[PDB]
């Protein structure tokens, strides 16, 4: 009865959202035709968080897909679970943004944004009570980053009190896809800092590392990365949808994770990720889950937590488990690694337990870490943005869309202030 | 929805258009009669109620022979007869003849047909202008057409696949003259200009295809494969789709700097095919090899500013990422200090179709690398002395003056090419 | 502390002549702590340093792209900080007569600029809703105070304290800590945009103006609304306390510099020299005279 | 012909950041939105509608105006505002309106200046 409005933006966001909705329908026993085939009462108990019952037995996702080009949405509709989405929730333009945040935020995103807000408001008023909105998209792309930031600003204006969660795919450190990724990321982070209440940073290169080293896959397509992202996206809200021994909703996670309003960027990870070869070799225990959880290799962020200091960390476990086991494990983690945890917070862990593990896994756990390590990621993005902006390369493409040069430097200043805050609380001393 | 209007001006434009449209017909399954036994063809073909597909192309030339060859050959039931526009008198390698006297009525009719074509397109990604810098028809009429298109259509992205004269080898004598004139014209109208050199493509054919007698058909087939790889992301779905509009955003740092080197890989005959692994890293290296450049311009002299890679076939993002990381770590490949990323990778799930009758082998992977690099100023440097050497004596200048030009036009073109040289030097410098 | 400087005379009229040395209206005033020298920050893109007893134009600093809204002196008068509508905070040196440095992290008009009591950090409050601290040795914005949903119209360091009170156009007056970067206190009560804010020399009281003319006085220690002076309908602009005195001099858009008693909120003097409006007022460090600048393109000396 | 562009890139012109009198008048007027950036804040036309309502509450209402980024809604707001201005006698020049909706540099500044003239008792902001 606490509803969540899902939004997908851009090609990457739409692919991630399609994978996520496939995973959630699998969890709730919903076939691609919408009918329930789960044979479990708890699956239908809280289905209204994500789905709405149609006239018949069909359940439609409370999902809204936005894009400037129709190809990605055509692929999503033709995918295996493409028919569950209501066709009216596919809001697409005709000319895509050429990796241009200006095109997706000011020129071309402006006309489609009112249709998008019409759909969002229609979905929101249908909700009895609204937990908030979750927007999945990629920083470093035109329509995704631009229209996502624009929509987030609009939704923040309309519903300031409602929760806002973002799954942003930050451009990767080493191998960058497009040239203008630093520009788009710089312009998007400035919006997310001011608007998004909760932000989860994902890096495709961290995803490749985790799927090459833990999963040990040989040919990881984008589908596998979207699968891991979908696993985290489900596990963050499974405490809403399923009974929990110690349940914790999105707002509780935000309250326990965010010390100060601007420090709301988080790195996430999912456990247990096991290679098909080592599945029988590994033993499923709470200590094993915690061990993989706190491994820096498990973080789906490029930045590693070792360099920074953990301000806070939430751990949402799933499965029939011992609260004594979980609490003792998190206490031992904090005591062993006290150097990596902030001193002026007596307990840096928000432990939550859900009684329903994901399908196939006896146990699972998602980790949400607010640590000053994200500082180095923003610093790298700024190191690219400044190099490009000094000579104003490709700046004419953003200028021709009618955005001030001062806007770039304002976004850079906001990023630098955020980095400064993270460093301040990294090296803050008690008393 | 993703329509692109193809223009082929002059003999070279039409002869590369023949290869391009044969390749498109083979790729989309369209028989030469016009119809094939969805909507991936809409970029290049418009379907009628009868089911027969007509290309959205325009064959423009002031000479009747080349166009009549198309009208008589196999693709006579494919193309639109009025879209094939034929002149009466050739431009005779005279830019003035093709731009001031003969080209007027022809370009008026060309704009008429271009309006008729664009009226049938819901969307319009842009224009693909295929001409020959170095001939009166291609240079003069093409320049006039590009100017008219810029005036009327406005911001539509015009991609000009131009063929400049080779450094040493050439077929004309007034080629520096009309090349300088047309370069002056197209510096300010085309959005992304792709350089092509006959000498470089001849070298590619001789070294990679082992063709001791390369010819214009082989050159056109290579160019057609390159343009097909360029447009593959418009017609076939794949991870990391790249668009005509995204070319300019990820490749053009500044409006004057939009000339691009093009390199295809692999270029292997079937006898040499399946004799090497042809992995993604190896094809990327081959694409970045200077010999694989289709312009006689060593990239070692300059520095790369941007590189858009278009992968076709069984290509995985992990492999494109590993190859691009190796390229970045590579020392001989040098990038400008102000572009840290400098890479635009885009993959497509459609392997390059092989033209029966061609020399290219059926390879499951392909790369088309289109790069903005400051080395390209070297070719303009060559033409800038090839021009002034003749201009000192005003040789052949009476020919150009006779059709209503002035010494001021030559002076302005030379000055603008010098300014382009200076701009390339300035972007290369820190 | 424990030093009483009696400043009773407020009804005295203008003593010196009305110095009209600026082409356009003067926006702010800054008095040198050591010497009786006043920098007037006018909206003519220039500031002018004058020796007031002589009325002589000692210096004229120019270079701001837009109108200059705020000006302040460094302790010991080493440098001058000028914030203007060009969104650039400029530090100028008197000795070499040029701008030492420019900070452009602010992207909107700089409403107010103030120094620390020690002077190494400079607080700039701007239209961009933020209050940015600049470490002059570092030349970098170390910290930024956020939390105002409307324009930060004024900015005043608490005397000899890291606390900083900013009156914003969101009808709020927020006192922050520079060292922590947090909002210790937020005074509500204003029904209009807060044009200006000022501290008592002892720091016990804080007075903020409104656009409807209401000047509200709070006790900083008590965090309570002590007084609510209701002036005319015109905006109350900027205010200044009497040094160890019970008289707050408030400017106005009525052209009259009023002087209300902090004890009772009763008018004591109403100087009517300015024709149209008064942008700001300032007391002498010794307490000998007031200086009032306004839309009359003239800064006038009183008492 | 000596050009100032950096290889064809003409940097956008720098705005004069309105005026203190106009900005303080706007701030003193009770408005829901704040003029952080004049271009973006005025292009939609909602803040101008709020100003017009504060000066003529009877015939300008907020329910008719929508804070919407689409060109359709911006045109709707500005055209109803223009119709009211025509009825009332206020200028509201069309060129400034079009520059404001298109985000042209300085058009919103000029329109706000003209509104300040028309409303604040024809008080011309002093300038050199
Ligand atoms: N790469 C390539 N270049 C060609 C081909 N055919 C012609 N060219 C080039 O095109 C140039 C002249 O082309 P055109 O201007 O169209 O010749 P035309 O049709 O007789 O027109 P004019 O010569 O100007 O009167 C020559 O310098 C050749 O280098 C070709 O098949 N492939
Ligand atoms: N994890 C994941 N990342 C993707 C996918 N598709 C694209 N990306 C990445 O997302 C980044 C941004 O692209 P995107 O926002 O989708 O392009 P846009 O839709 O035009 O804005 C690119 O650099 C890609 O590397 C996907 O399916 N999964």
């Amino acid at each position: 009865m606490r509803e969540i409005v899902h939004i997908q933006g851009g090609q990457c966001g739409n692919q991630i959202g399609a994978k996520f909705w496939e995973v959630v329908s699998d969890e709730h026993g919903i076939d691609p035709t919408g009918t329930y085939h789960g044979d479990s009462d708890l699956q239908l108990e809280r289905i209204n968080v994500y789905f709405n019952e149609a006239t018949g037995g069909r359940y439609v996702p409370r999902a809204i897909l936005m894009d400037l080009e129709p190809g990605t949405m055509d692929s999503v509709r033709s995918g295996p679970y493409g028919q569950i989405f209501r066709p009216d929730n596919f809001v697409f333009g005709q000319t895509g943004a050429g990796n241009n945040w200006a095109k997706g935020h000011y020129t071309e995103g402006a006309e489609l944004i009112d249709s998008v807000l019409d759909v969002v408001r229609k979905e929101a008023e249908s909700c009895d009570c609204l937990q908030g909105f979750q927007v999945c998209h990629s920083l470093g792309g035109g329509t995704g980053s631009g229209m996502g930031t624009l929509l987030i600003s609009k939704i923040r204006e309309e519903y300031p009190d409602r929760m806002m969660l973002t799954f942003s795919v930050v451009p990767s450190p080493k191998v960058s896809d497009t040239v203008v990724e630093p520009y788009n990321a710089t312009l998007s982070v400035h919006q997310l800092v001011e608007n998004a209440d909760e932000c989860m940073v994902l890096d495709n290169e961290a995803l490749y590392d985790i799927c090459f080293r833990t999963l040990k896959l040989t040919t990881p397509t984008f589908g596998d990365l979207n699968h891991l992202i979908s696993a985290v996206m489900s596990g963050i809200t499974c405490c809403l949808r399923f009974p929990g021994q110690l349940n914790a909703d999105l707002r509780k996670l935000a309250v326990n994770l965010i010390p100060f309003p601007r420090l709301h960027f988080f790195m996430v990870g999912f456990t247990p990720l096991t290679s098909r070869g080592s599945q029988q070799y590994r033993a499923l225990t709470v200590p094993e889950l915690t061990q993989q959880m706190w491994d820096a290799k498990n973080m789906m962020c490029a930045a590693d937590p070792r360099h920074g200091r953990y301000l806070t960390a939430s751990a949402l476990f799933r499965g029939r488990m011992s609260t004594k086991e979980v609490d003792e494990q998190m206490l031992n983690v904090q005591n062993k690694n006290s150097s990596y945890f902030v001193e002026w917070i007596p307990n840096n862990v928000k432990s939550s337990v859900c009684d329903i593990p994901p399908k196939g896994l006896k146990m699972s756990a998602t980790f949400i870490g607010n640590s000053t390590a994200i500082q180095e990621m923003f610093k790298r993005v700024s190191e690219q943005f400044t190099a490009m902006f000094r000579r104003k390369a490709f700046l004419h493409w953003y200028t021709g869309e009618g955005m001030d040069e001062m806007e770039f430097t304002e976004a850079e200043s906001n990023m630098n202030d955020l980095v400064s805050e993270y460093q301040q609380y990294q090296d803050a001393s008690a008393e | 929805m993703r329509e692109v209007i193809s223009i082929h001006i002059g003999q070279a434009g039409i002869q590369v258009g023949n290869a391009c449209w044969e390749l498109y017909c083979l790729e989309h399954g369209i028989q030469p009669d016009g119809q094939m036994p969805d909507d991936a063809f809409n970029t290049f073909f418009s379907e009628t109620g009868a089911g027969k597909h007509v290309p959205r192309c325009i064959f423009l030339d002031l000479e009747p022979t080349v166009v009549d060859e198309v009208r008589t050959g196999t693709y006579r039931q494919l193309f639109h007869p009025e879209q094939l526009i034929s002149g009466k008198e050739d431009a005779a390698n005279n830019f003035a003849r093709g731009h001031y006297t003969i080209g007027k009525e022809i370009v008026d009719l060309a704009l008429d047909r271009i309006r008729k074509l664009a009226d049938n397109c819901t969307g319009l990604q842009g224009f693909l202008v295929f001409n020959a810098v170095g001939g009166g028809t291609g240079s003069g009429l093409g320049s006039l057409l590009l100017e008219r298109l810029s005036v009327d259509y406005g911001k539509k992205s015009k991609l000009g696949f131009t063929v400049y004269p080779s450094p040493q080898v050439s077929t004309a004598v007034v080629e520096p003259y009309n090349s300088v004139l047309s370069t002056h014209s197209l510096l300010e109208h085309t959005d992304v200009a792709v350089m092509l050199d006959n000498e470089a493509i001849y070298d590619i054919c001789r070294r990679s295809l082992d063709i001791e007698r390369p010819t214009y058909t082989n050159l056109n087939r290579l160019i057609a494969q390159v343009i097909s790889s360029l447009t593959a992301s418009l017609r076939f779905d794949g991870a990391l789709n790249v668009d005509i509009t995204e070319f300019q955003t990820n490749l053009v740092p500044y409006p004057r700097i939009h000339f691009m080197l093009s390199s295809y890989a692999p270029i292997i005959s079937a006898e040499k095919a399946y004799h090497e692994q042809l992995s993604v890293a190896e094809i990327t290296n081959a694409a970045f090899e200077p010999a694989s450049m289709m312009v006689k311009c060593d990239p070692r002299h300059g520095k790369y500013m941007a590189c858009c890679l278009m992968y076709r076939g069984d290509v995985v993002p992990k492999d494109v990422n590993a190859s691009v990381a190796t390229i970045k770590t590579k020392r001989t490949i040098q990038f400008v200090d102000w572009c840290p990323t400098g890479f635009k990778c885009g993959i497509n799930y459609q392997p390059p179709t092989v033209v029966p009758g061609g020399d290219l082998a059926k390879v499951q992977r392909a790369v088309c690398m289109i790069s903005n690099s400051t080395a390209i100023g070297e070719i303009f440097s060559r033409l800038d002395h090839k021009f002034d050497l003749m201009y000192a004596k005003r040789a052949f200048v009476h020919w150009y003056v006779g059709e209503g030009m002035e010494e001021g036009e030559f002076s302005e073109a030379r000055e603008d090419l010098a300014a382009l040289e200076k701009d390339f030097e300035e972007v290369g410098a820190e | 502390a424990d030093l009483e400087f009696p400043a009773a005379p407020v009804k005295m009229l203008s003593l010196n002549k009305t110095f009209k040395g600026h082409l356009l209206s003067v926006a702010n005033l800054a008095l040198h702590p050591t010497k009786p020298i006043l920098v007037t920050a006018s909206d003519d893109k220039t500031w002018k340093m004058w020796h007031m007893p002589g009325g002589d134009l000692i210096m004229c600093g120019e270079g701001h792209k837009d109108w200059v809204a705020g000006v302040d002196f460094h302790p010991a008068g080493t440098c001058l900080a000028s914030g203007g509508g060009d969104s650039a905070v400029k530090i100028w040196d008197f000795e070499k007569q040029r701008c030492v440095t420019t900070f452009t992290d602010h992207k909107q008009a700089i409403w107010s600029v103030r120094f620390h009591h020690l002077g190494e950090v400079v607080a700039s409050g701007s239209l961009d809703h933020t209050v940015r601290l600049w470490d002059l040795p570092a030349g970098k914005c170390r910290m930024a105070l956020r939390g105002h949903v409307d324009s930060v119209n004024d900015l005043a360091w608490q005397p000899f304290s890291s606390s900083l009170a900013t009156a914003s156009s969101d009808k709020t007056v927020s006192v922050w800590d520079a060292r922590a970067g947090l909002c210790t206190q937020t005074y509500y009560g204003h029904q209009n945009s807060c044009n200006g804010v000022s501290f008592n020399i002892l720091g016990t009281q804080l007075a903020s103006t409104d656009a409807d003319g209401v000047v509200k006085l709070w006790d900083t220690r008590m965090t309570a609304e002590v007084a609510t002076i209701n002036t005319g309908k015109h905006p109350a602009n900027k205010s200044c306390f009497d040094r160890s005195g019970q008289v707050l001099a408030v400017a106005c858009d009525d052209g009259k510099v009023k002087a209300y008693s902090t004890t009772d909120g009763v008018l004591q003097a109403e100087l009517a020299g300015h024709e149209d409006a008064v942008q700001a007022v300032l007391f002498d460090p010794a307490g000998q005279y007031l200086v009032s600048c306004g839309s009359d393109n003239t800064f006038r000396l009183w008492s | 012909q000596e050009d100032t562009t950096l290889f064809g890139y003409e940097s956008p012109p720098d705005t004069p950041a309105l005026h203190r009198d106009v900005l303080k008048w706007v701030q003193g007027l009770d408005l829901s939105q704040s003029l952080k950036n004049c271009r973006r804040d005025v292009a939609n036309g909602f803040l101008v509608a709020e100003i017009f309502s504060r000066y003529f509450p009877a015939d300008i209402q907020m329910h008719s105006f929508a804070n919407a980024a689409s060109s359709h809604f911006k045109r709707d707001n500005w055209t109803q505002l223009q119709a009211f201005c025509g009825r009332q006698g206020i200028n509201l020049p069309g060129d400034l309106v079009e520059g404001c909706v298109q985000g042209v540099h300085g058009a919103a500044i000029a329109l706000l200046e003209h509104l300040y003239e028309a409303f604040t008792g024809k008080k011309v902001p002093r300038l050199k």
